[PDB]
């Protein structure tokens, strides 16, 4: 019940989100490596 | 504070004679612990600039003699704690 | 000497005098506030100027202002 | 008396208080009206002695937090055994250790960083280990990958026992204070149970695992014909061929015919010239000596049976006349406050870690450890820095005891506060020793610097110039040359080859060479005496002036992390007992930076390197110390400039990550300086001038954006000065010696 | 030329951020509006109101001298 | 020293032989009946006044300021009254008419020997 | 002088240097080694890496330079990731502004920035997609800016 | 003037200069700064509640 309220705090959301955008960049740089165009 | 500075020399017999008659051969001193020093100071005493760092029976029996002699005179001042 | 001047925001809540470790500041009965109190600084010759008053001065902005003036023996706070 | 009194079902294990950040401090559960609530959320997160004065609730919190620390350590060691299992070339390394460079971590193939995968042999690449785990495992006798997977699995299992342990000891079975202040039993079980049975059972491992296995590897058998460690205990016939003393069983042990165990256990010393490490016969015999000697040492504390001491009747009997009261009070000091125990245990733990560092360069205890020099280097270096920081924590937590938990009633005329009665005579003679050693440790370098710069090299302090041959170190070093025949009578070789006989060459690589100490090494030792006395000056100034200085006569009222008092007394910035710890961290970086710069350059000139035929000698720098350590142009040229050539030219190669951890760690170093030099009275209304630009666009943050506080704003400057400055030397060292060793 | 000249303009704009800061907030900021009363190089305001290390108009000098040596660096 | 500097002589009385802490450092014996204490500077002395008063009742205490010509002064107490408690005898000095908001600009005090708040 | 990059000679010398220099590591392993397969995929990641720079301008260094004039012959270099990037941080800036002007009027705004209302947070996280014509329609409404906020003396 | 009214300030040295705030107390007892006003946001002393006179006291509607 209050566990999601812990998962709504500043650092936990910042790691579940920057982990996600970091995953967007790392998974988007294995699939499309050396992207200097566009 | 130094209430009883009575005697010092009782440590000397208290430290020479407890190390003279034990020979314990295969070390630096084939003779006793103090005979290997008092025998090895009269060769150097009459104004000799020798005695380098390899001079084992002088330099080693400087520290290993004085580190028990200091401790036994300090414990000689502890021999005026029961007074 | 460090000139300590106590302005008219001083609502007389005495955290200045209780905060000052030198008794340069006292409280003076002054019928201008709700508590009727306003601090004074007579003995500023003993004033170090550590500004521990201005930490614990809960006014809007700092009824008590400590201007860093001259530096005598006591105001420098040296031990010897 | 002694009994176990434990509260059960103390704290509920709900997630409810996770939703209240800052639940723990009643000074902090107000909610953030400023951003300084954020950072004070973390600096007060382990002020366990500042949540509530009730020592029971504090002591439950800390003793349960220890299991969290051991949980992270078992996750870490299980990580090392699994990275040794899955990712490493350890089975390939075990074939030929002198050829294959050790590596575990195999970098994921994304853009470029696959170039960090160093082709270290073993048919598989990856970034090279310098932690020396493989040398710990060959000494352990780990043969194939299965024991690394299993020991990593047991590492996770012990990590689960520590998580469930600390959970079990804060919440649903947590002890009383009467359990915690049972210190005769705590020493009585750590001296005997932890350390005693640890060394004894480890002697069991070394005798029944490592001695047969590292006899078979000393013969050179590949790890396929080696049987299991397991398979040596099912029958003695696989060990009676290796050591015939196992045939007699334990009968010569119980009949005290311990001459018969000369095969298993001996007193040789030196180094095994095949494996380049210690003789594991000597090491197993050694842990039996710690075993019997610590298990004897445990039983000096009376607990229930009226047999043994208490600490009180020991300390009260040392009532010497120059102290007056004697140690009357310290058992009430060291069983009520935890910061005092943390000061002692951090001081002795850190100094033990330095002792660990020295005893690992000069007596390399693992097989093939001194043949791969980076693992030989960094295991010296790393145990220095935790060997350093843990001393400053002493100077932290001896200060905190003087601020928080000091009490003059229990502590009246004893050995403790009689120091504080003459702390001016303490700090004043530390002050004199610091200036005397500074002139006579660094003025010699300015002197030889100028005399070499003025051309008059006859007037230097070189070998050829005014010599300053360290007489005492050469003399007692010669006593250690004359150890194994004279005084260590039953020895065979010396205590180390950093003292005595000819060097040890293992696979054309120099294990240990007799270190000569002449007239440059002298002056670096007076550096070390100097920068040890300065940190002792700051960290005794931070404890003796922790509570009531003659400048500020109430620091106990202000606290420990107060920044200052104010501009009065002409300014009293950076005056707290915390601030001396702040300075002791910089001088920690100094003192250990020149301990390791003394190490990694005297042992690239006088120990390490390779050998050729006919016993010829070739160091890494080639004897370039005693002609060059005496100046600073020789120091900065011949070491910090010349040894950079394998760090700076590392781009395009596998060392290039160090070339990234060299530049960026300069960055963080200089990025520290912004926090050190400036102050929050600038940054606060610089920030507030930016808060104008957010209030204009209604992007006003609800948590009000203050600048950092003063003690934070300097603490972050230390914590970047050390990460930046330490990681420069980290990448410089490992980028230097991997390109050679 | 590109990357360095951007680094130079970084130096000019940081150094004028500091100098124009403690030249325009030289007189009074919302931390302390008493600043004009204390002169140029007054030390601080003590730990009060969070802490006040280097609030003066002399700090802008004191910090933009580092940025001067850096930028001309 | 005592030949050229003001030694501050804190005098006070108690009821029991307790143990306080010196501003020099270390514990002191605390004579129960009546005791003096020569100190160096005033912050040490009133820091001892806070050292005693925040613990327990120690009142009828004040430093005689020994200045080296010989005579004494009466610090702290001054008026048998505690300083944050209000006595109707202390005449106020050190105030102005308003806040900082009406202080003159120092370009009006420039080339004159006044202060920026005098009005 | 900005030569077209597919025919710069020293550029092709960097091709030979990195393929052959990376192939010097390939002279250690057997044909079925996973390391050797990784260097097969790596050589693929060098030839594709250099053939996919065919329309850049590598000058006298053989290193592909860029252009930031918006020449429309080099718009794929800079201005198209410029518009793309300003869209992404106009998203992030608009989400942050909209979320703060939500939680500015709540019960406990101090608590709302520690513990994000993931209901209303992930409301605005997604809802800030059309931020050019949402900021342009709030800017005409007199709501994007503010007036008579805090200031120092003068 | 009245209690609870939302009031902007016109004294340039307050932390809340040109920011509206709620009136807690209005005292009718000749005090030079009778109107105790607290705020949403908080100055550096951790203290939103301050007090003011009538000239620096602008209500809204
Ligand atoms: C949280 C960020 C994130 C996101 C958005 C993705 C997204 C994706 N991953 Mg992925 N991944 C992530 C983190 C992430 N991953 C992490 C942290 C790991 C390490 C455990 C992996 C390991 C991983 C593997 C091993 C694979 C993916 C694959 C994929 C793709 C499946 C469709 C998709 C694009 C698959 C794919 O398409 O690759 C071929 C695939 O095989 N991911
Ligand atoms: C802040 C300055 C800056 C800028 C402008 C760039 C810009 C770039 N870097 Mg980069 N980099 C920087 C700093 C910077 N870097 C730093 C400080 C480091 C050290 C950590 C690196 C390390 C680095 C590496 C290791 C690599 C790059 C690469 C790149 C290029 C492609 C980025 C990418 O992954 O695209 C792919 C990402 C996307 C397509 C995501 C965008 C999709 C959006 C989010 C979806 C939504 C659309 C609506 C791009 C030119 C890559 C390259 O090939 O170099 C040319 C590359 O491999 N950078
Ligand atoms: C002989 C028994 C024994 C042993 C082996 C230990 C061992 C340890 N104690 Mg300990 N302790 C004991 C008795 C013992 N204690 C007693 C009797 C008391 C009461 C006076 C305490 C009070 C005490 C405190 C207050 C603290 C410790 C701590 C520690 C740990 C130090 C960290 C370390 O060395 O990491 C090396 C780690 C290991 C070698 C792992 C060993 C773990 C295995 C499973 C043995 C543990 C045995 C355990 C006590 C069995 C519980 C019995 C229960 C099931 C009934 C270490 C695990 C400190 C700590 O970190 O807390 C955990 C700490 O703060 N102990
Ligand atoms: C905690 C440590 C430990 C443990 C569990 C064991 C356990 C064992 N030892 Mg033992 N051993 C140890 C330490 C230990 N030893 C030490 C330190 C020494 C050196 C003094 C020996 C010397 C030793 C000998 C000489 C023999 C054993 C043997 C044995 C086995 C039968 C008894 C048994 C598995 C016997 C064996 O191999 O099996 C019969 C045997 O002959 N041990
Ligand atoms: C390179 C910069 C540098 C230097 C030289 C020093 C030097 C010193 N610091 Mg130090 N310090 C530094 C940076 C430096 N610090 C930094 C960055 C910090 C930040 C954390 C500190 C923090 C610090 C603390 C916290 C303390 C010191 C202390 C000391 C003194 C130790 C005593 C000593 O060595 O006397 C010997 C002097 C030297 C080695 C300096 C060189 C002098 C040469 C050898 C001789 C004189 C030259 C020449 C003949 C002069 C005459 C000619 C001239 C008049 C024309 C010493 C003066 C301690 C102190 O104040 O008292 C002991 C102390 O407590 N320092
Ligand atoms: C602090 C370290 C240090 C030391 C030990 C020396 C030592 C020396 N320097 Mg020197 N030097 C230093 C730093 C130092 N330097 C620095 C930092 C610089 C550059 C700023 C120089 C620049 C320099 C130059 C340019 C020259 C020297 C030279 C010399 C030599 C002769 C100087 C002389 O006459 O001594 C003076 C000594 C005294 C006046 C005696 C005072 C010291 C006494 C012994 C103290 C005794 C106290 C006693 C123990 C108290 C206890 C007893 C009591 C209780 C009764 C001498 C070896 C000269 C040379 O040619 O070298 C051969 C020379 O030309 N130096
Ligand atoms: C006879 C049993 C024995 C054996 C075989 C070893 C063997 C070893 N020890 Mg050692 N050690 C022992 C007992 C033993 N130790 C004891 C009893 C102590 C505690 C005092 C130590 C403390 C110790 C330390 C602190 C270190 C070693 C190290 C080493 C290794 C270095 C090689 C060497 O030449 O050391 C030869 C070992 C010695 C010369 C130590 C002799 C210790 C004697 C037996 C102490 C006797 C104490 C007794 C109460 C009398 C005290 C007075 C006495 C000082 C005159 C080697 C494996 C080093 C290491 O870790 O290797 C990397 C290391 O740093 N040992
Ligand atoms: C709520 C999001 C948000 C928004 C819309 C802005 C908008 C602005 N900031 Mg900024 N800022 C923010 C958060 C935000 N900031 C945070 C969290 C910090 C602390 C790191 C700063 C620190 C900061 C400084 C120091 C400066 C600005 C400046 C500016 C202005 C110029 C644009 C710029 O360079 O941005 C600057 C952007 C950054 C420094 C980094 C980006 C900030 C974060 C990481 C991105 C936003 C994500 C945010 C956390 C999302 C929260 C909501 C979400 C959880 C629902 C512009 C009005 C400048 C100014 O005054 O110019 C007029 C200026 O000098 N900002
Ligand atoms: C260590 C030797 C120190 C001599 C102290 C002599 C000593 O320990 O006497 C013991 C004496 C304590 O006398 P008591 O009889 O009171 O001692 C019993 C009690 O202390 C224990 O209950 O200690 C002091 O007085 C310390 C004096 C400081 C002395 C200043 C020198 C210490 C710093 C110098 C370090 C020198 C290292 C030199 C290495 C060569
Ligand atoms: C720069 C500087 C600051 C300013 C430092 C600022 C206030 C902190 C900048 C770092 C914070 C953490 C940025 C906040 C970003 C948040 C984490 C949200 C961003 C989104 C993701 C990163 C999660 C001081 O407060 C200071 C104080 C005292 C002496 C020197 C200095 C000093 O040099
Ligand atoms: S001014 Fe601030 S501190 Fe001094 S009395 Fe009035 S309220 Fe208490
Ligand atoms: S100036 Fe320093 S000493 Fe004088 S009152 Fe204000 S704070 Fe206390
Ligand atoms: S702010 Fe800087 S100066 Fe003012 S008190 Fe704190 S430290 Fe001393």
């Amino acid at each position: 019940m209050n566990l999601k309220k812990y998962l709504s705090t500043a650092p936990v959301v910042a790691t579940l989100w920057l982990f996600l955008t970091a995953g967007i960049l790392i998974e988007l740089n294995r699939f499309f490596p050396d992207s200097l165009f566009y | 504070y130094p209430l009883n500075p009575a005697v010092i020399f009782i440590a000397l017999i208290g430290w020479s004679a407890v190390a003279a008659i034990p020979s314990n051969i295969p070390v630096l001193g084939g003779t006793g612990l103090t005979q290997a020093f008092l025998a090895s100071i009269q060769r150097l005493l009459a104004q000799y600039p020798t005695g380098p760092k390899l001079d084992d029976p002088f330099w080693f029996y400087l520290i290993v003699y004085h580190v028990g002699l200091f401790a036994l005179l300090i414990f000689g001042q502890i021999g005026y704690a029961g007074y | 000497a460090h000139t300590v001047k106590i302005y008219d925001n001083c609502i007389g809540c005495t955290q200045c005098v209780r905060a000052c470790p030198l008794d340069v500041l006292e409280m003076v009965p002054w019928d201008g506030c709700k508590a009727g109190q306003m601090a004074s600084a007579p003995r500023t010759e003993d004033c170090v100027g550590c500004k521990r008053c201005e930490t614990a001065c809960p006014t809007d902005f700092l009824s008590i202002r400590v201007y860093l003036g001259g530096e005598t023996t006591r105001s420098m706070g040296l031990a010897y | 008396q002694v009994k176990v009194v434990v509260d059960r079902d103390v704290v509920p294990t709900s997630f409810e208080k996770w939703a209240k950040p800052g639940h723990f401090s009643r000074s902090l559960a107000k909610g953030p009206k400023t951003t300084t609530w954020i950072w004070n959320l973390h600096a007060d997160a382990h002020d366990f002695d500042s949540h509530t004065s009730s020592l029971e609730e504090v002591s439950r919190k800390i003793f349960s937090a220890h299991f969290g620390q051991l949980a992270i350590i078992f996750i870490w060691l299980s990580g090392m055994y699994f990275h040794g299992a899955r990712f490493s070339n350890y089975v390939a390394w075990l074939s030929n250790p002198t050829g294959i460079k050790p590596s575990a971590q195999v970098v994921w193939p994304i853009v470029g960083q696959q170039i960090l995968n160093a082709d270290v042999g073993g048919g598989m690449q990856g970034i090279q280990i310098t932690s020396g785990l493989f040398q710990l495992w060959r000494a352990s006798g780990i043969v194939n990958e299965l024991q690394l997977y299993v020991t990593a699995l047991g590492g996770l299992g012990m990590a689960g026992l520590m998580i469930f342990a600390g959970w079990f000891h804060y919440h649903k079975a947590a002890p009383k204070l009467e359990w915690f202040q049972n210190v005769e039993s705590m020493l009585n079980h750590h001296l005997a149970g932890l350390l005693g049975l640890g060394s004894l059972s480890w002697a069991g491992h070394q005798i029944h695992v490592s001695l047969p296995i590292n006899k078979l590897l000393d013969a050179g058998v590949a790890p396929s014909s080696i049987p299991l460690p397991h398979e040596f205990i099912l029958n003695r016939n696989l060990m009676a061929e290796l050591y015939p003393s196992f045939q007699q069983g334990l009968v010569p042990f119980f009949t005290l015919n311990w001459k018969q165990y000369s095969d298993i256990l001996t007193f040789k010393g030196g180094l095994s010239p095949v494996t380049g490490g210690l003789w594991l016969t000597d090491v197993a015999h050694h842990h039996l000596a710690i075993a019997v000697l610590f298990l004897v040492a445990g039983h000096m504390y009376r607990t229930n049976w009226g047999i043994g001491h208490s600490i009180k009747q020991i300390l009260e009997a040392h009532k010497g006349p120059l102290t007056g009261e004697g140690h009357k009070g310290l058992y009430e000091i060291l069983t009520t406050s935890w910061h005092a125990n943390l000061a002692i245990n951090l001081a002795m733990l850190g100094s033990l870690s330095i002792i660990v560092a020295h005893h690992m360069y000069a007596m390399p205890p693992y097989p093939y450890l001194a043949t791969d020099y980076p693992t030989q280097l960094s295991l010296f270096t790393h145990h220095m820095w935790i060997g350093g920081f843990c001393i400053v924590g002493a100077g932290a937590h001896a200060a905190i005891y003087m601020v928080r938990d000091y009490s003059p009633t229990v502590n009246f005329n004893n050995v403790l506060d009689r120091m504080i009665r003459h702390r001016d005579a303490i700090i004043s003679h530390l002050n004199w020793v610091c200036i005397f050693l500074g002139m006579h440790s660094f003025g010699l370098y300015i002197h030889n610097d100028t005399m070499r710069a003025l051309g008059r090299a006859q007037d230097m302090f070189s070998d050829t110039a005014i010599q300053l041959q360290p007489v005492f170190a050469q003399w007692i070093q010669q006593i250690h040359t004359l150890a194994p025949g004279n005084t260590a009578v039953n020895a065979l070789a010396t205590a180390s080859y950093a003292f005595g006989a000819d060097t040890v060459t293992v696979g054309s690589k120099i294990a240990m060479m007799p270190i000569k100490l002449g007239t440059a090494d002298f002056m670096v030792h007076h550096i070390h005496a100097f920068t040890i006395h300065v940190t002792t000056l700051i960290l005794l100034k931070g404890v003796l002036y922790a509570r009531n200085s003659r400048l500020i006569p109430d620091k106990a009222n202000l606290g420990f992390r107060f920044p200052c008092d104010g501009p009065g007394r002409g300014g009293t910035c950076q005056v707290s007992a915390w601030d001396h710890v702040f300075l002791g961290l910089f001088w920690m970086y100094n003192a250990l930076s020149i301990v390791i710069f003394h190490f990694s350059w005297k042992m690239q000139s006088d120990v390490w390197g390779t050998v050729t035929s006919n016993g010829a000698i070739s160091h890494i720098t080639g004897g370039n110390f005693a002609q060059s350590a005496i100046t600073i142009n020789g120091w900065l040229r011949d070491f910090l400039w010349a040894q950079a050539s394998q760090v700076i030219q590392s781009y395009g190669s596998s060392l290039s990550a160090y070339g990234l951890m060299f530049l960026g760690a300069h960055f963080v170093w200089a990025f520290s300086l912004m926090f050190l030099f400036s102050g929050r009275g600038y940054w606060q209304e610089l920030i507030e001038s930016i808060v104008w630009a957010h209030n204009k666009l209604k992007v006003a943050p609800a948590i009000a954006p203050r600048a950092l506080s003063i003690t934070q704003g300097r603490a972050v400057g230390v914590a970047h000065y050390l990460l930046g400055g330490i990681a420069t030397t980290w990448a410089f060292f490992l980028a230097r010696i991997i390109a050679v060793g | 030329d590109f990357l360095v000249h951007h680094a130079i303009a970084l130096g000019l704009h940081t150094t004028t951020l500091i100098l124009v800061k403690g030249a325009l907030d030289a007189r009074g900021s919302k931390l302390m509006p008493d600043k004009k009363d204390f002169g140029y190089s007054f030390p601080c305001d003590g730990p009060g109101r969070g802490g006040t290390c280097d609030i003066s108009a002399w700090d802008a000098f004191y910090l933009a001298m580092f940025w001067m040596l850096n930028t001309i660096g | 020293c005592a030949e050229t500097e003001e030694k501050y002589a804190m005098t006070w009385s108690s009821d029991q032989q307790h143990i306080f802490e010196m501003p020099t450092g270390g514990a002191a014996v605390m004579n129960s009946g009546d005791n003096l204490l020569y100190l160096a500077r005033k912050e040490q002395a009133l820091a001892l006044a806070t050292q005693l008063r925040t613990q327990f009742k120690i009142q009828d205490y004040k430093i005689y300021r020994i200045f080296p010509s010989g005579e004494v002064q009466y610090l702290h107490p001054k008026d048998g009254v505690l300083p944050y408690q209000v006595n109707k005898g202390r005449e106020q000095v050190g105030r102005v008419k308003s806040t900082i908001g009406k202080n003159v600009n120092p370009a009006q005090v420039k080339f004159t020997s006044k202060a920026t708040y005098d009005r | 002088v900005l030569t077209p990059c597919q025919q710069s000679e020293a550029f092709h010398k960097r091709e030979i240097n990195e393929v052959r220099t990376l192939e010097n590591r390939q002279a250690n392993y057997e044909a079925n080694s996973p390391s050797y397969l990784a260097l097969q995929s790596q050589i693929d990641q060098v030839h594709k890496r250099f053939d996919k720079y065919g329309t850049l301008l590598c000058g006298q260094d053989g290193l592909p330079h860029l252009i930031t004039d918006g020449d429309w012959r080099h718009a794929r270099e800079f201005t198209i990731p410029a518009l793309l990037f300003l869209y992404i941080t106009g998203w992030i800036g608009w989400v942050g502004r909209s979320y703060l002007k939500y939680t500015k009027e709540t019960k406990n705004p101090t608590e709302q920035e520690i513990i994000l209302d993931v209901p209303m947070a992930l409301k605005y996280m997604l809802s800030g997609f059309l931020w050019p014509l949402s900021a342009w329609q709030e800017y005409r409404s007199g709501q994007l800016l503010a007036k008579e906020d805090e200031i120092t003396v003068s | 003037i009245k209690k609870g009214s939302l009031v902007k300030i016109l004294r340039p040295e307050s932390f809340w200069y040109n920011e509206v705030g709620t009136v807690v107390n209005v005292e009718t007892s000749k005090v030079l700064y009778p109107v105790l006003v607290r705020f949403d946001k908080v100055n550096y002393s951790g203290l939103n509640s301050t007090n003011f006179s009538l000239d620096e006291l602008v209500e809204i509607k």
